[PDB]
């Protein structure tokens, strides 16, 4: 099978620049300047829709800013400029072989300025503590990037690994980022411990911050 | 216009199967052939196979073959994909698309709103809510965060409202994470100024519409 490769994995631009993403293959995907490379755009929650198709043929709807390039192996899309509808993801696809494949995909991202995260703990409710189990919440508001990195340390130095991460997609005004880690320990378990703190860890941050309760 | 219509989500047990509908309209149904595409949650595309609804003609993945099979219904224009023998793997989105040609490359132009298939032994199970009470006296600052936990629940999707549809600034829904429990579990928080805690009553409404659970919880 043909072999698509897109990068960057994500690329994160400002409204008005302009991007290039490339897709490379395997294997030559041509013959005799006749191309079998196609471009979709798909946004979350959303069907892909096709952008360009023979390597180079713009699709009805899409706009002149967009233009794909490349032969043999080496193909790029390029967005001269970035208006907020170009914000989503991009796959490169191949259908010179059988089976057909896509590429891994690029997402452009809404580059900002870089965010301290506001830090939360949240200690186990009552109705929790009676079902038997507890969960300890630990939020993470609006921040940039979305690289970040949350620390349970029960009891100290004892940090565990029982947590589940969710972040949320980038604002549709401030282009932020939300994070939110819980640790679900038995109401027994939560019983014999008493310092519970979550270590965050952001460039925004002069040092790595931490919020923990008793 | 020209457009292709598919079948509602559908939750099915491990090891049963799924019979998936795209029905076309806007034009000559078996002038063109029909793709199929998957979308496992959080990965990318990935083509199944592909129908020539005129003779009947497939042509699988190698990799889908014996697990997914194709089928057309020129009379009511409906193509059809099933897959059976389900497992957890099969949970995806699964997009039909209208296939086209151009100097011997094809490419999809019209994709379908695609249909998502949930594998799994859940059982519809309604959500619980355990308020996430704002501090514990940490004041200092001016804004605070409070939320409201949905435990435990299935299928998805939830809807988290807050002050009841009127309340939409700083609010902070986060996807659902799947337990081990093969149960659901989602979050719904809005930052507020530590000035109005005392003076507002915050409640987060929750609908799950498959069990039927509206819960109204006051942080």
């Amino acid at each position: 099978e043909i072999v698509l490769t897109q990068s960057p994995g994500t690329l994160s631009l400002s409204p008005g620049e302009r991007a290039t993403l490339s897709c490379k293959a395997s294997q030559s995907v041509d013959y005799d300047g006749d191309s079998y490379m196609n471009w979709y755009q798909q946004k979350p929650g959303q069907a892909p829709r096709l952008l360009i198709y023979a390597a180079s043929n713009l699709e009805s709807g899409i706009p002149d800013r967009f233009s794909g390039s490349g032969s043999g192996t080496d193909f790029t899309l390029t967005i001269s400029r970035l208006e907020p509808e170009d914000f989503a993801v991009y796959y490169c696809q191949q259908s010179n072989e059988d089976p057909r494949t896509f590429g891994q995909g690029t997402k452009l991202e809404i580059k900002r300025t870089v965010a301290a995260p506001s830090v939360f703990i949240f200690p186990p409710s009552d109705e929790q503590l009676k079902s038997g189990t507890a969960s300890v919440v630990c939020l993470l508001n609006n921040f940039y990037p979305r690289e970040a990195k949350v620390q349970w340390k029960v009891d100290n130095a004892l940090q565990s690994g029982n947590s589940q991460e969710s972040v949320t997609e980038q604002d549709s005004k401030d282009s932020t980022y939300s994070l939110s880690s819980t640790l679900t320990l038995s109401k027994a378990d939560y019983e014999k411990h008493k310092v519970y703190a979550c270590e965050v860890t952001h460039q925004g941050l002069s040092s790595p911050v931490t919020k923990s309760f008793n | 216009q020209v457009q292709l219509v598919q079948s509602g989500a559908e939750v099915k047990k491990p090891g049963a199967s799924v019979k998936v509908s795209c029905k076309a309209s806007g034009y000559t149904f078996t002038s063109y052939w029909m793709q199929w595409v998957k979308q496992a949650p959080g990965q990318g595309l990935e083509w199944m196979g592909e129908i020539d609804p005129s003779d009947s003609y497939t042509n699988y993945n190698q990799k889908f073959k014996g697990k997914a099979t194709l089928t057309v219904d020129t009379s009511t224009s409906t193509a059809y994909m099933e897959l059976s023998s389900l497992r957890s793997e099969d949970t995806a989105v699964y997009y039909c698309a209208r296939n086209r040609d151009y100097s011997n490359n094809w490419y999809f132009d019209v994709w379908g709103e695609g249909t998502l298939v949930t594998v799994s032994s859940a059982s519809t199970k309604g959500p619980s809510v355990f308020p996430l009470a704002p501090s514990s006296k940490s004041t200092s600052g001016g804004t605070a965060a409070l939320g409201c936990l949905v435990k435990d629940y299935f299928p998805e999707p939830v809807t988290v409202s807050w002050n009841s549809g009127a309340l939409t600034s700083g609010v902070h829904t986060f996807p659902a994470v799947l337990q081990s429990s093969g149960l659901y579990s989602l979050s719904s928080v809005v930052t507020v100024p530590s000035s109005s805690l005392g003076t507002q009553t915050y409640i987060c409404n929750v609908n799950h519409k498959p069990s039927n659970t509206k819960v109204d919880k006051k942080v």
